[PDB]
């Protein structure tokens, strides 16, 4: 398997979503994970990064609304979404980056959020 | 496969502190006794600390008693070792080990080991 | 299509166990006591090629739990009509009785291990057993195919969950192979109890595998042994010649006509035509595999101990440590017998260990085993032993 | 000596958290390991060590039909390492998404490259380097300079070759690069790519135990066999003897079980571990067998006809190795005899299907434990019978 | 240690939703999967069943409105839900059933489905 | 770990038809030549059909050519065998195997095998 992105959907401004990045294997729990998004007509955009240790960093456009976390037993890295706006409408992908910075998997189908 | 991964080793000043983590995969973490063991330069294996499956009980060696603290988060499947007042005699590769039998007669033996994290105090 | 008793068991499992989780019963008597919640034990193995079987200790899990109470409800499964081969005596029906996985959540919450732990449990801990509880049985409704009578309610196959006890009781539906029932205290202090891998022969396989190839090397008359040793003396001091010799001995005609001492080795494995004698090439290819694992400094030392007749001490020294450190994926502290020391930082045997990845100190006979040093150490012993075999 | 090797292990332990990186064997081999390099893994020759990867100084772009430059490598984090004047390690990796575009924009060149047949002939598995850990220029404390860009460790992805080429980032352990056609016929030679040593390994575990028989004075070998003949014809006595050796002094059993145990104790009746250990192994092997097999073993032992079955079981086990595989075995002509024959029943009791009008007997992996236990039992009884 | 359920949420009538039942092991592919639902204080009911070979069964209250499917490569069994109406608010759980009829895992936490 | 699970067997009418499935897990299915093999009483193992990794080439033994069709659904990690015009000599246990080699000698070795499912033509 590869990363499986789910949880996306259609909402109206101000709403809230929670997307899932699931790894059948355990690389998600030993390496870093990032959530990207390729917004309609716009290029793929990194949304949140989570280091192997759990250090979080976000982009300016999403601070105060998005929270990235990890559930080891579920091999899941989540994207808690709040105060969603149509500027957040996109298909969301996740990827894994090793401590050396190399990516582990190619992209999954992603999950669409439409606000 | 069983995989134990230690992180957190490094260089600290004497009297400093370090916290080691050990993430576990390949087995039911909450069902296994866990340990921290270090390999000092030129020295044999020194068992440091142990913890019950649920964490309600722990055990420490004298060399680190009061200084180090062993803990586990069974919901996150992680083993930790907080190390305080480190001195150069605490410089070593630190291992987490699953199910250790430190038979006073034969020797220390554990079922699974991590790759180790180097702790250097200078 | 069953025919005999086990052959019937084989087909029942082949038909009903899609995931391969079931344990077949081997004899009709053994099926006694194997009911839902019987405690079964698997004693430590003495062979890597067969493990002792699960056996009921004729105890139920409720017998070790506080608040004594009747076993919880069982859940009935599907029934299957095999109609058999070698209400009908020819016909057989087998059904499933299983424990719901959610039963453990409530049960282990309603009830608790007798902290004056059951007398029998204290026996199993001393005997080193892992203890399991039966979670499913496939059983017959009525007696069947009786020149061979099978009483009703005979278990054909079963599933278990492993017990784990650390001042408490939990039931693991999917444990790993290494999981222990009797967890050690926080102190790691135990006593003579079967432990540490259900036995291992890591060292035993290596000595024999070397000896077989050493025995395959007995095909050489001592004359061909000498010229081969003359050829072996050379490539060990020539890293690149060693690589070319190994490549000349891979899969696909007449051997590569290598110049230099690598040629002499090849001439020991061919007829006047230059075509390999496989039974002669086979053992040599093995040794080159061991040597290719070693380092240049190891190669250089192996030559000098060969010429100095000093291959014997190192062979013994390596052998004991491989004996001591098995299993070699585990970490352990070995002990150097001074009765085999022949020592010093520059000692030839000292250097062979450093090249394997071990760090040695002058103030102690203890050496920590590094699992990453397994291959080179084993190849080192293989080289030493085989080179000793040529004498 | 040992210098570059110590640096490699340190870097991996610090940077390889997942255990995915392959250490470089020697500073000699450290060069040439670059992203997109092709390395090969020839078939192994030992249970106890694995062959080296070997960069074959060929690149994956060279075997893809549009011959063009390789895609970019991902320049990764730099790492500044510790000594107390330093060593800096940088990551070059192939993005996993590179292969998807590459293997569609290019396709494996037909006819195949010359090298691939050579690797196919030798049974090699073929991989491509997907990441390297490399240096800048510095010296080793050891004194000896490591050139800039020396690979310390690398990651690989396996190539699989069929009508087309694919790159597998996480292949399983048995995966082969060179796949057979739908025919299953791989034209040209054995070029096996497999090896078991299952039977020879079984012969070794047996021999550990066997050599301990001759230490018995021949009377003890004699009393032992007679006690065994008795327990072989008594299932519950056999089990009681088995359970007596799973334990203070010994349990005072009468009968053939007592005859066996009497061979194994001291004046004090305490444990005699040097004696029990081999016996417990034999009892373990016999316990694997059925009641019918036990009584035949007693008969074969009393009749001293152990060889005929012993040779046949070993033949079949050696034919069926590896025993987790299915295969068609061949009965060596001349028992090297249909239903009712002792060997027939002995092999029938293991789960195998024998035919009187056919030499064919297929191997049943479920019979692996019983057959191996059966092979061991025959041998050990023969030894005490000398 | 068990199955993981996701996909629940809050939608307006006539929406669309498809839950996920993900197995860390291969049992979801060799065995059958069933979806249940519990409203607080009432009995657990089966809504849809999927065998390993792909045979679907549904509850009449949802027949023609729910679809149980499996993605073998994802190790996930879906419950596509349609004609969403009240009385479908409940705690929805998935399980795995062996060919012999036994259950593989204990219940997970479930996924929240709310309709109004 | 590699798992190969066969279903679809049973007792069939002579001249009838059956469809066997074989689900694969534990390896990259789409990268492996796959096969069906059977074991008939008194007979050695008989390879019946083979299919390439992508499924663009297939092979059949004469004994089953034209009657049986091998196929694979790579997206679901499943191998199939359609059986038609079944005859009494087709009674056997049918196995799906991974990567089968028949080139060297009349012989058969395959890397991985399934548990088997019974097929009977009454």
């Amino acid at each position: 398997v590869q990363l499986v992105e789910s949880g996306g959907g259609l909402v109206q401004p101000g709403g809230s979503l929670r997307l899932s990045c699931v790894d059948s294997r355990s690389w998600i729990n030993v390496y870093g994970a990032n959530w990207y998004r390729q917004a309609p007509g716009k290029e793929r955009e990194l949304v949140a990064a989570l280091t192997s240790g759990g250090t979080t960093n976000y982009a300016d456009s999403v601070k105060g609304r998005f929270t990235i976390s990890r559930d080891n037993a579920k091999n899941t890295v989540y994207l808690q979404m709040r105060d969603l706006k149509p500027e957040d409408t996109a298909v969301y992908y996740c990827n894994l980056e090793r401590y050396t910075g190399s990516s582990v998997y190619p992209w999954g189908q992603g999950t669409q959020v439409t606000v | 496969q069983v995989q134990l991964v230690e992180t957190g080793g490094g260089l600290v000043q004497p009297g400093g502190s370090l916290r080691l983590s050990c993430t576990a995969s390949g087995f039911i973490f909450s069902a296994n006794q866990m340990n921290w063991v270090r390999q000092a330069p030129g020295k044999g294996l020194e068992w440091l600390s142990g913890i019950s499956t649920r964490g309600d009980t722990t055990s420490y060696a004298d060399s680190v008693k009061g200084r180090f603290t062993i803990s586990r988060d069974n919901a996150k499947n992680t083993l930790y070792l907080q190390m305080n007042s480190l001195q150069p005699d605490d410089t070593a590769v630190y291992f987490c080990a699953r199910v250790c039998i430190r038979g006073p007669e034969p020797k220390l033996r554990c079922d699974d080991w991590g790759q180790g994290t180097q702790v250097t105090v200078s | 299509m069953g025919s005999a008793f086990e052959r019937v068991v084989r087909r029942v499992v082949q038909e009903l166990d899609h995931g391969g989780e079931f344990i077949p019963v081997t004899s009709l008597q053994s099926s006694t006591g194997f009911q839902p919640y019987c405690l079964v034990v698997r004693k430590p193995s003495s062979s890597w090629f067969w493990k002792p079987r699960y056996k009921c200790v004729n105890l139920s899990i409720k017998d070790i739990l506080e608040p004594d109470a009747a076993e919880p409800d069982v859940q009935r499964g599907r029934s299957f009509h095999f109609y058999d081969a070698m209400s009908s005596s020819t016909s057989m029906n087998v059904y499933s009785l299983s424990v719901d996985p959610n039963t453990w959540q409530t049960l282990l919450h309603e009830r608790h291990l007798r902290q004056p732990e059951h007398k029998v449990l204290q026996q199993l801990r001393s005997r080193g057993d892992n203890v399991y509880v039966v979670t499913e049985v496939l059983q017959t409704q009525k007696e069947v195919e009786v020149t061979v009578t099978i009483p009703s309610g005979s278990t054909l196959a079963f599933r278990v969950a492993q017990l784990v006890i650390d001042s408490d009781l939990d039931v693991l539906l999917f444990p790993d192979k290494k999981q222990r029932t009797f967890q050690p205290p926080a102190t790691g202090l135990t006593d003579g109890v079967p432990a540490e891998g259900a036995f291992t022969e890591d060292f035993q396989g290596l000595r024999a595998e070397v000896e077989t190839i050493s025995k395959e090397l007995e095909l050489l008359d001592r004359e061909l042994c000498q010229l081969l040793l003359e050829g072996l003396e050379g490539v060990l001091r020539d890293q690149l010649a060693l690589r070319a010799l190994e490549e000349a001995l891979e899969q696909g005609g007449p051997v590569e006509p290598l110049d230099g001492p690598a040629g002499a080795v090849l001439e020991c494995l061919v007829l006047s035509s230059g075509m390999l004698v496989p039974e002669l090439a086979i053992p040599v290819v093995y040794l080159l595999g061991a040597l290719t694992m070693l380092s240049e400094t190891q190669h250089k030392l192996l030559a000098e101990a060969l010429e100095s007749q000093t291959l014997l001490g190192p062979l013994e020294l390596v052998g004991s440590l491989l004996e001591q450190s098995a299993p070699w994926q585990e970490r352990s502290t070995m002990s150097l017998p001074p009765g085999l020391l022949s020592w010093g930082e520059g000692a030839p045997a000292w250097v062979l260990l450093d090249e394997c990845g071990l760090e040695l100190g002058e103030d102690t006979p203890h050496v920590c085993w590094e699992p990453q040093a397994q291959g080179r150490m084993c190849a080192l012993y293989a080289s030493l032993a085989l080179l000793s075999g040529l004498s």
